[PDB]
RNA sequence: UGCCUGGCGGCCGUAGCGCGGUGGUCCCACCUGACCCCAUGCCGAACUCAGAAGUGAAACGCCGUAGCGCCGAUGGUAGUGUGGGGUCUCCCCAUGCGAGAGUAGGGAACUGCCAGGCAA
RNA sequence: UCCUCCUAAAGAGUAACGGAGGAGCACGAAGGUUGGCUAAUCCUGGUCGGACAUCAGGAGGUUAGUGCAAUGGCAUAAGCCAGCUUGACUGCGAGCGUGACGGCGCGAGCAGGUGCGAAAGCAGGUCAUAGUGAUCCGGUGGUUCUGAAUGGAAGGGCCAUCGCUCAACGGAUAAAAGGUACUCCGGGGAUAACAGGCUGAUACCGCCCAAGAGUUCAUAUCGACGGCGGUGUUUGGCACCU
RNA sequence: UGUAACGGGGCUAAACCAUGCACCGAAGCUGCGGCAGCGACGCUUAUGCGUUGUUGGGUAGGGGAGCGUUCUGUAAGCCUG
RNA sequence: GGUUCUCCCCGAAAGCUAUUUAGGUAGCGCCUCGUGAAUUCAUCUCCGGGGGUAGAGCACUGUUUCGGCAAGGGGGUCACGACUUACCAACCCGAUGCAAACUGCGAAUACCGGAGAAUGUUAUCACGGGAGACACACGGCGGGUGCUAACGUCCGUCGUGAAGAGGGAAACAACCCAGACCGCCAGCUAAGGUCCCAAAGUCAUGGUUAAGUGGGAAACGAUGUGGGAAGGCCCAGAC
RNA sequence: UUUUGUAUAAUGGGUCAGCGACUUAUAUUCUGUAGCAAGGUUAACCGAAUAGGGGAGCCGAAGGGAAACCGAGUCUUAACU
């Protein structure tokens, strides 16, 4: 009675650390918030992370819970 | 840096695409073909990639 | 410049817990009252206002202690890219990369700005 | 048809009549904002009350909860409570993700007009991921856009919206079940039935260990619980040949 | 069905392990001769190249360039008892 | 089913999505010709990245073996006090394992981005004309399914065949070596070979094998034979 | 020939000679070539006629919008950073 499946949602990181992006570009597609928005990064209703400014994207770990953050520096 | 010489000693028929690209990037075309290059860490890495099918002498 | 104290950070368990000691000159906390401001799905509990008697008990800060958490080598091992081999449902050789766990050990923090008291 | 996990080999994607489960909603609040709050499970005391109602304290730090299956996420809480509210708003939209395409998704910012807050600010539905159906034809409201001599109107167009478990869910018609051994044609060893081939689960045969039976004594003769092989003699698997 | 589980003869090394030096071995590579495609440069400029480097297995299929046959004009011209 | 002359250049696919669709067809991927373009692209080095696979582990979700402490439960001495136990046992502690749908850890590769040298006939991208193809097969590696059966079946990645002759494995598309423009009674090599068939060592040195092992096959059995590390008893004399 | 794959024991052919399969008409798009060029070109028909007349018409130089309408702008919107 098996045989059912769902179409893959093509999640994952779209832009990796150290590459320039344009404002509004999608950086990470995720179900929850595995990565939290940092500086110049906005979070969508579906927890999508997009660039709010033009620059280089970088990843880092911050906070007491060592949770991962994505930031953008104007470079 | 210095003078380095490389020769191909094996065929490149049943080889992976990366190996074929490395031979193409080294200039080797046919077995026994001797190529002339310059010592360089990038060049040394290319030889190490396909060291099994090339012979290098300085 | 130093012992201190409060706030805002960096950094985030070598920074966190347990046990013992230590602090009231200021600051902090507890603390008295609350008719009025404010609130209890009841309560000055909590929040808020009027105070400073008393106190360092609790909480908080600092010191000590490894009793835990935590960090952690070197070496070896597992795995593995490429090229070869075997008694080929698993392994070995040359080369490259190289864990996890564990062991020796480390460890009971460090640091920037502002404000206030004491001694200088 | 759609959603979640695994298979899936640390980007994405990835098949099987492979292994597990769900959806065809719900909510004017379960939405927006402002303010406040922080569980499960245990231990002790206490009327009914009892392992398990409610109260007080302690350990605990999220094993709780999150409207609905699963995964990811959630203390700044996305979890729980209350006040005021309708941003579940209109016209757009730089720039991206995802698809062969139709299409689907995210989105800063600008204009207009609103809600919450002293304010910075937040709000273009809901923690996210399922809750859905193209086009045609036709219905309802608005709009002189058009309106075939002229002025109107009818009918069209534009805008808003309504009618399909069209579930065989990219939907061949608005509308459709059977028999043929009386059969026919075009093809296929792309695909079955006999035989061959590969395989050896099963079958048959042989061997290893040895509990026990055999008057006592495992091995004269049988030999359970288990194990290792050979043959292609049965029943099977595959569909390579015709 | 017939040796029939080294291809055979046959082998006690003509087997296996370790090391070494030789040789054989392809349409691979090199040498010599010839043809064609492509890109450069010295020069020809509608074309050869004193040259240079490289390429030339091929089905479905795409591109380029040609041979030959019947008939029309050139042509009552030309060849032919 | 058949499709008739020649030469030169390049050269596929048997995939995805949809389909009353599965042996058809359409778009895309792949091929070809033309046009226009940026150190466009590939390999290597260095740098910046996020993974949760192999491995490992058992904090968590499950499962598993042993030992202890053992609340609690039964039988028993008690006079609303209260107690013992040869007997059942929770939660925890110590040790040992297992997991595709477990992760307090975590590679190698692969993938994305940036810089740099060399190399490559722009190998890259965009647009236009024309296609074919959408039955794949075997081999290696990672798997699902099956019996860790099948020249079985279904995926991922590379190779070969398809569409590649030649040499080797006796013969043997898919295995190993190697990519055929033509000619030569020239040379050197690869895999594999060198006693004869049959081109080349009856080559050299040190060992093993007695079985025709080599030149099919296991559990298991045995004074076969070679080597190594030891150990007990031994001319107060061992077997 | 068909196929993943054929000496295949898969298909077809006894042989020879002759015949036997991508054509034709009208439209549309692209490439090459020739003429003319912001212009290009005629159809039917007339024509002692492959000439010359015939410019009806078609394509192009201007687009945007469903349309009215506007116009190097236009549509969208009350209006655009």
């Amino acid at each position: 009675r098996n045989g059912r499946d769902s179409e893959a949602k093509r999640l994952g990181v779209k832009r990796f650390g150290g590459e320039s992006v344009l404002a509004g570009s999608i950086i990470v597609r995720q179900r929850g918030t595995k990565f939290h928005a940092g500086a110049n990064v906005g979070c969508g209703r579906d927890h999508t992370l997009f660039a709010k400014a033009d620059g280089k994207v970088k990843f880092e770990v911050k906070g007491p819970k060592n949770r991962k953050f994505i930031s953008i520096e104007a470079e | 840096a210095k003078t380095i010489k490389i020769t191909q000693t094996r065929s490149a028929i049943g080889r992976l695409p990366k190996h074929k690209a490395t031979l193409l990037g080294l200039g080797l075309r046919r077995i026994g073909h001797t190529v002339e290059r310059e010592d360089t860490p990038a060049i040394r890495g290319m030889i190490n990639a396909v060291s099994f099918m090339v012979k290098v002498e300085e």
